RNA sequence: AGCGAAAGCGAGUCUGAAUAGGGCGUAUCCACACAAGAGUGUGUGGUGUAGUGGUGUGUUCUGGACCCGAAGCGGAGUGAUCUACCCAUGGCCAGGGUGAAGCGCGGGUAAGACCGCGUGGAGGCCCGAACCCACUUAGGUUGAAGACUGAGGGGAUGAGCUGUGGGUAGGGGUGAAAGGCCAAUCAAACUCCGUGAUAGCUGGUUCUCCCCGAAAUGCAUUUAGGUGCAGCGUCGCAUGUUUCUUGCCGGAGGUAGAGCUACUGGAUGGCCGAUGGGCCCCACAGGGUUACUGACGUCAGCCAAACUCCGAAUGCCGGUAAGUCCAAGAGUGCGGCAGUGAGACGGCGGGGGAUAAGCUCCGUGCGUCGAGAGGGAAACAGCCCAGAUCGCCGGCUAAGGCCCCUAAGCGUGUGCUAAGUGGAAAAGGAUGUGCAGUCGCGAAGACAACCAGGAGGUUGGCUUAGAAGCAGCCACCCUUGAAAGAGUGCGUAAUAGCUCACUGGUCAAGUGAUUGUGCGCCGAUAAUGUAGCGGGGCUCAAGCACACCGCCGAAGCCGC
RNA sequence: GAGUGAGAAUGCAGGCAUGAGUAGCGAUUAGGCAAGUGAGAACCUUGCCCGCCGAAAGACCAAGGGUUCCUGGGCCAGGC
RNA sequence: GUCAGGUAGAGAAUACUAAGGCGUACGAGUGAACUAUGGUUAAGGAACUCGGCAAAAUGCCCCCGUAACUUCGGGAGAAG
RNA sequence: AAAACACAGGUCCGUGCGAAGUCGCAAGACGAUGUAUACGGACUGACGCCUGCCCGGUGCUGGAAGGUUAAGAGGACCCG
RNA sequence: AAUUCCUUGUCGGGUAAGUUCCGACCUGCACGAAUGGCGUAACGACUUCUCAACUGUCUCAACCAUAGACUCGGCGAAAUUGCACUACGAGUAAAGAUGCUCGUUACGCGCGGCAGGACGAAAAGACCCCGGGACCUUCACUACAACUUGGUAUUGGUGC
RNA sequence: UUGCCUCCUAAAAUGUAACGGAGGCGCCCAAAGGUUCCCUCAACCUGGACGGCAAUCAGGUGUUGAGUGUAAGUGCACAAGGGAGCUUGACUGCGAGACGGACAUGUCGAGCAGGGACGAAAGUCGGGACUAGUGAUCCGGCACCUCUGAGUGGAAGGGGUGUCGCUCAACGGAUAAAAGGUACCCCGGGGAUAACAGGCUGAUCUUCCCCAAGAGUCCAUAUCGACGGGAUGGUUUGGCACCUCGAUGUCGGCUCGUCGCAUCCUGGGGCUGGAGCAGGUCCCAAGGGUUGGGCUGUUCGCCCAUUAAAGCGGCACGCGAGCUGGGUUUAGAACGUCGUGAGACAGUUCGGUCUCUAUCCGCCGCGCGCGUCAGAAGCUUGAGGAAACCUGUCCCUAGUACGAGAGGACCGGGACGGACGAACCUCUGGUAUACCAGUUGUCCCACCAGGGGCACGGCUGGAUAGCCACGUUCGGACAGGAUAACCGCUGAAAGCAUCUAAGCGGGAAACCUCUUCCAAGACCAGGCUUCUCACCCUCUAGGAGGGAUAAGGCCCCCCG
């Protein structure tokens, strides 16, 4: 006469992390997800937990190729 | 009430009285009561036992082997076909872990789920109360994990508790108020069954009452013989509360038809003293109709339970209905070779199918006897100018045809005593 | 002068194969250059390095550690003068009853046994004083008494009561055993000592002013009333708009919503409808009628937190522009110092619950109280207005009010209200009025009323006691079209009466049904006393809806 | 430099209030009268009546207390 | 712990009294309610009540008579 | 204040004598100046009819053929 | 049944009435033979009922005397106290109001009484819970006492 | 249940609780990893020897619905999905940047070197498509080291690198090692937190209501009203824990009541399947009453007798500063059951201290002072209250109406009663503490007689008064007015009808009088009468302060 249930997990902090137009760092940590959620585009990689992660510096911005949407790192092009 | 999954059911008995056939026979009868409150028969079984274990009902073995065969069947409740105690079914719910109980529970859920009006079911409400009012201690889940239920204190002067009775006689001083309040109201309601008919038995009329247990009639009888439709059918314990229509022969006088509820043999001695309409009926009744099957294993069992049942609702209200002729119908199924049988020693056993069915015309010219008793018996002469001369004469019941004359007409039939006494002239 | 564990080295060192990546220092800075700009490094030349000793302050360590407070632990001792038991030696038990053994007589029987006959005065014997207890009851119950008295009560030759003097002493005694008593306390006495024990617990903590000003959240906890850290407060040091708001721009969402032929599930009815059963020829050859069942399909119409083909508003991250910019007393980093870590209610979305709880758990750059006065609320923390530096015998205002209390209006106009609704309330019913449309008739006097109209084969029907217009029944293509139907409902069981679907002459507008427009009725109904406007009173509104005019209204703003 | 600030800890010690001029004045015997001492007398003294105990409320001891026993003086304290 | 009178009494109980000792230490009134203690009570006699709690009733001596049961003792002072 | 305790009567267990048990570190003492018809401990509780079965588990008693098992004799090999 | 929850088991007695009581049947939740089973004469300030008398226990209470109380004179406390020229109803509030809002009522001061309230006084709730204790139990842990086995010094000597 | 993982809950960033909803893990893979290459399933038709419909092969139709080791989610058809060849990167030293973040943890990582693997030759590989599969610290095992080595040399031991030892699963893991009882209880706290009551909600409960399927001999509504729905009261079981644990004493009984009507009777009405009597429903009606006992503590309930009834409920399940303690609810004890046992029963049985001097309000009476406009007295009205209000039997009407009959009236009167209350003591009866008498014991009055003190007034039989009930007398009304329910008359709105809209009426134990009492502190302080109605001194005349005074009252005194 109880309750079966009660217990959860530790929610892991997902959701994409930096945003359109946000100058990024190489190496941070794009987005964290578990499917390929957003496809790995230019200047940027899917590492171990299918998390998306910079290349080279720049801003992030956010692309589709064919039915897939996708993350790419532009350049600065500083002065 | 409470209602709960169904059609998973085993069945326990003790055979103590009759021999293997009467054993046979009760185990069906369950059966058939099972199957018509909703469940599916898997395994039912009697223990040859002189007298109910006094923990189990069945004994140790039994009980083992119940277990095994309920657990290889996977189902979850246990009918017992008798009227066990709460001593017997808690050791009996503890050797199987799956719900228990007995024919009158069966028969109490049915009766609940059958009930029609308020009364009935007032009625039936009140006899699963008192039949589950021993289980307040009775009741171990209620009276269990209780450690604390009340305060266990006491002291000299300032005490500020105030369960001043034990918990468990508070319990039984609300149940006994309910059922007490229960009581007086179907107490109460027996006026108000009485005022229904008062118009009935002031001007009195033959009244035929049809008896039977259950499965006999179910209503049957009556939608043959008045030719009104009321509830009829072929499950048990159909017909919930009495109805009454005109019936009668060709002449004028109605013979109300009185329906009952069946009488299944070995009652829960529980309805027998709440369900008042059919005993009432049945007192103030002046013929009786007794259903019989005539292709039952045994109809005299019926016959005799009927009849005891009768015998002591007569005792108990001191009356006595000479009257008392038998029927057995259920002929025309063809389900029973037996005719012969029961036609060698039992007069009056017209035959009508389960449902539907005739041949009752000799029945009729048979039960007319016992009820066209009246005193009326008087010939007279209208005038000429018969005029007014038609009031109770003619336009009356139990009015006959007579021969004419000249000088009005010699009417030779017979006029009702209370009517016309002697407002005719010779 | 630091690096590692160290040897050891040294502005380098450890890791290190690594002249390559990193960790730790070369106080910090200025200028120069070289690769790079992947977040800067490498070097060169100058400034060059600030610690320590008192001292106050604020914290913290060990000491009693801001103060008071236990039950209890242990060491040393004092108690058997009360009480429990025992030991030695004394004392006491009025009075009246019962008759055991024992002893001798006789009857007795071979003899015994027994029966009596008299003496005998015992017995944890009987009644009952002293005495010892305390069973009932009344009192007492700040008493006369920290345990008693008045009445009764038990034992009262014994396991009796009692004096005197001794012994048994605390984890011990003693105990006819009740966890009883051991000096008014005993589930381990008493006094001193450790000792100022300890308390995550309760209480208390004393003068003022100024400035700033919380939280009741998250995590962890032998933890849940505690505590560490985090956030929130505060002061200093540095950054100085980096905070925050708004606009624009770039962003992902999958919630609200919405859809199901876009997946997964539930399911509302129809279309062909094999697939199986019936009968089918009972042949399993062989032909399908089939209320059965008919998949998958298809027509229309739905539903879902763990369904989404779709999918917002807010929110959120970033870029940019401004705004506030004599200040939000912003944000960020490091320290000094805490409290906080019981929240509550209100709005919203929810969970649990019965989509009940002034219920409980949640999110809400949502609010208030908490920690908050003032006015409105009748009083009333969580409601509304509004954030009190102080004084003023000034004004304007917010919410709310403007008949009296009670300051301001029994305000102005257009309508409703009959219920004191206002000034509680549901399912339901309903010829109230306020107001929208609408019906065939229809200012032909419409319609009502007065009206001649009283069984057509009209006692048929199913039938014959009559089916007697007429208990009731399935039909009224029925008219000199007058206003009557094998006359139905008021009535007659039978007649008999007269309405009803219906009328000419009198000739004088309504007649049904919707929107029910807003207001109404009831439904409506607890116990101390009007008690469901604060009350008085209010429709001659002081009630309701809408317009307009004003005024009062606080600690708000303004004036000094 | 402080033993530095009380309004509270059922705080501590002292003095006081209300309850209050209230309860109570300590049983199941009971006092009264005349006279006197005295200034002042219900309670003291004397006389005379009544009542109570009388296996005692009498008499004598033990332990216990220790000067209370008696004579002569006093009525501030104590005798409810 | 020792004395233990006189009457009726069996009696050291009980009643009154001898000698002896006391009226013992707040009093005077006052028919209030109500409380304690007693007393008395028509008619019924436990109907109150948890329950005959309390209260009430028998009680002493002498004659008769005394049950089931019984360990043969008793019951038993039965009862009447 | 009793149904509880105790009680006389029973059963069992231990004790062979500075016995067992108990007090006591020990000495010594009670037991008992007793000696199995005694003492101590356990349960039952006069008297009549009787205490049925079971040694599986835990206790108590006693065991041979065997297995486990600390301290000491032991002094192989290894290593320093 | 001092044991029975169901249960007031069912039948027969007791009364007019019997959840208590007695005799039986026995379906013994959850009797049981030395934690003794069944009786038992006598006995019990034990418990339960029944009967005769008895009565103010009662129908239903009444009256009388004392200690009281009360008036007077004397002496003269205490528990309690935040305050005070301390009403009631309807409410609202930490949800039960003398103290707040609306109304109703009420001359000031005492005496005697009744006890509804002032969540009245007394005891920092014995109850429940949290923390600390304490004592007790055991096949809780860890220890020790006591008992028990062996080796070892006291402990030595001739044979196999 | 305690840790970890997945979705929802969870409110479209992250995060987010509940003893909310569904599940998984404390693995398995030496191939299920790495790399190179290749291919596309699920379902359907055409063919069967099985091979079923369906085991295989062909043609296709088929575009993600199959399958992804493991739960679910996110992704994968470009493949992470299936097949095959080689291989061991299931590496070493590192690792800028980071995400997440209290801390401790956890997760990803481009890229450099060594030596590899796979590939043609770029290129990929620091385990598993991702997210769980694990546990810190301390203390020790094992192997290596180019560390140290208590004077030296060593060695032991220590250090390091790699790694091992915990269902430390209470999973941030207080010990390496730990179970229970307390009703013998104790202490510090809590209304943070229960039992009783109060409070909130009304699931449950009580009283209904809403359309009515059917019952009711035909007939749904005379009476029931199913299935379903809407509420009232908060008296049950309840839910929350909001005040109270530095005490709110808890059931029943007794005393005392006060109140609501949701009326048991009594009183007025409608319908009835109301012939009469009998009755049954619903409306109004709270003035009064609403019995005595056996059982059990029992509230309740059953039973015996009655009557009209023996109503339901609140007021801390009213009332314990009013009482008893029956059992509840301590300490004792026993029975059955559980626990090895301490102990427990949420079972039964026996026994188990019920404190308090009334301060304030409150209530019943009692007074004193003052006030009601000179000071008094007498008699009263009555603003306002209070008390009471019950009813049965019988005779006549009348064996009349009614009813064929059986049976049997309404309205009226008349008599007698049960309970309650007031008054009174004439009768009956109770009591009588100074009455009278009889008498027991004792002592005294010298003594006999006659008397007295004491013994409950000694006891006993009487006992006037006073007080009282058991006794006696009286009250419950008749009558008026306005109404509730209900019953009607005139009557339009709406030429009619209609109890209503204006009116008229009948209409009850309810309401106001009628009855009794109190009552002008009735602050509106009342009305009609009577009594003396007159004087002096002081401040310096302005009102006051004293004096004796009139009627009258009081004090004291005799008293009831």
């Amino acid at each position: 006469s109880s309750s079966r249930n009660g217990r959860d997990s530790a929610a892991q902090r997902l959701g994409v992390k930096r945003f359109g137009g946000q100058v990024v760092k190489a190496g941070e940590i794009l987005v964290r997800q578990r499917g390929t959620h957003f496809h790995p585009g230019v200047n940027v990689g899917r590492g171990g937990d299918d998390t998306l992660f910079a290349l080279a510096p720049g801003a992030v911005e956010f692309g589709a190729k064919r039915g897939r949407k996708t993350v790419n790192i532009v350049p600065v092009a500083r002065p | 009430y409470r209602q709960l999954r169904l059609e998973r059911v085993v069945l326990v008995g003790v055979w103590t009285e009759g021999s293997a056939a009467d054993a046979e026979a009760s185990l069906a009868e369950l059966a058939a009561l099972a199957e018509t409150a909703g469940s599916e028969v898997l395994e039912g079984l009697i223990q040859r036992r002189d007298k109910p274990d006094p923990s189990t009902y069945i004994g140790s073995g039994k009980a083992a082997e119940l277990r095994e065969v309920v657990l290889a069947t996977g189902a979850d409740t246990v009918i017992c076909d008798g009227e066990l105690s709460p001593a017997q079914l808690n050791a009996l719910e503890k050797a199987v872990k799956v719900k228990v109980i007995d024919r009158t529970a069966l028969i109490l859920d049915i009766f609940a789920q059958h009930a029609t009006s308020r009364e009935g079911k007032a009625q039936v409400s009140l006899a699963q109360m008192e039949y589950m009012l021993p289980r307040l201690r009775g009741w171990g889940e209620s009276m269990s994990r209780q450690a604390g239920g009340r305060a266990g204190g006491a002291g000299g002067g300032v005490g500020t508790r105030g369960p001043g009775e034990t918990k468990i006689e508070t319990d039984r001083r609300r149940i006994r108020e309910r059922m007490a309040k229960l009581r007086r109201e179907i107490r109460d309601m027996k006026k108000i069954r009485d005022t229904q008919r008062g118009s009935r038995r002031r001007s009195e009329i033959p009244s035929v009452a049809i008896v039977g247990y259950t499965n006999a009639g179910k209503s049957s009888l009556l939608n043959a013989l008045t030719g009104a439709g009321v509830l009829v059918e072929n499950a048990l314990f159909a017909t919930l509360e009495p109805t009454t229509r005109r019936g009668e022969f060709e002449d004028g006088r109605p013979f109300v038809l009185t329906d009952t509820v069946g009488f299944v043999r070995h009652l829960p001695t529980q309805l027998v003293e709440a369900f008042r309409s059919t005993l009432e009926e049945v007192v103030d009744a002046d013929l009786l109709i007794h259903v019989v099957d005539g292709s039952d294993v045994n109809p005299l069992a019926q016959i005799n339970a009927v009849r005891t049942v009768i015998n002591e609702v007569v005792a108990e209200y001191d009356i006595a209905p000479p009257p008392e002729l038998l029927v057995v119908n259920k002929i025309d199924a063809a389900t029973g070779v037996g005719l012969a049988q029961l036609r060698r020693a039992l007069p009056d056993a017209v035959f009508v199918s389960a449902r539907t069915g005739d041949g009752l015309d000799k029945l009729r010219s048979r039960m007319g006897e016992l009820v066209e008793s009246t005193d009326a018996t008087v010939d007279v002469t209208i005038p000429y100018d018969r005029g007014d001369l038609v009031a109770r004469v003619h336009t009356d019941g139990h009015v006959d045809a007579t021969e004419h004359t000249d000088a009005g007409t010699r009417i030779k039939a017979r006029v009702p005593a209370p009517l016309a006494a002697t407002l005719r002239e010779y």
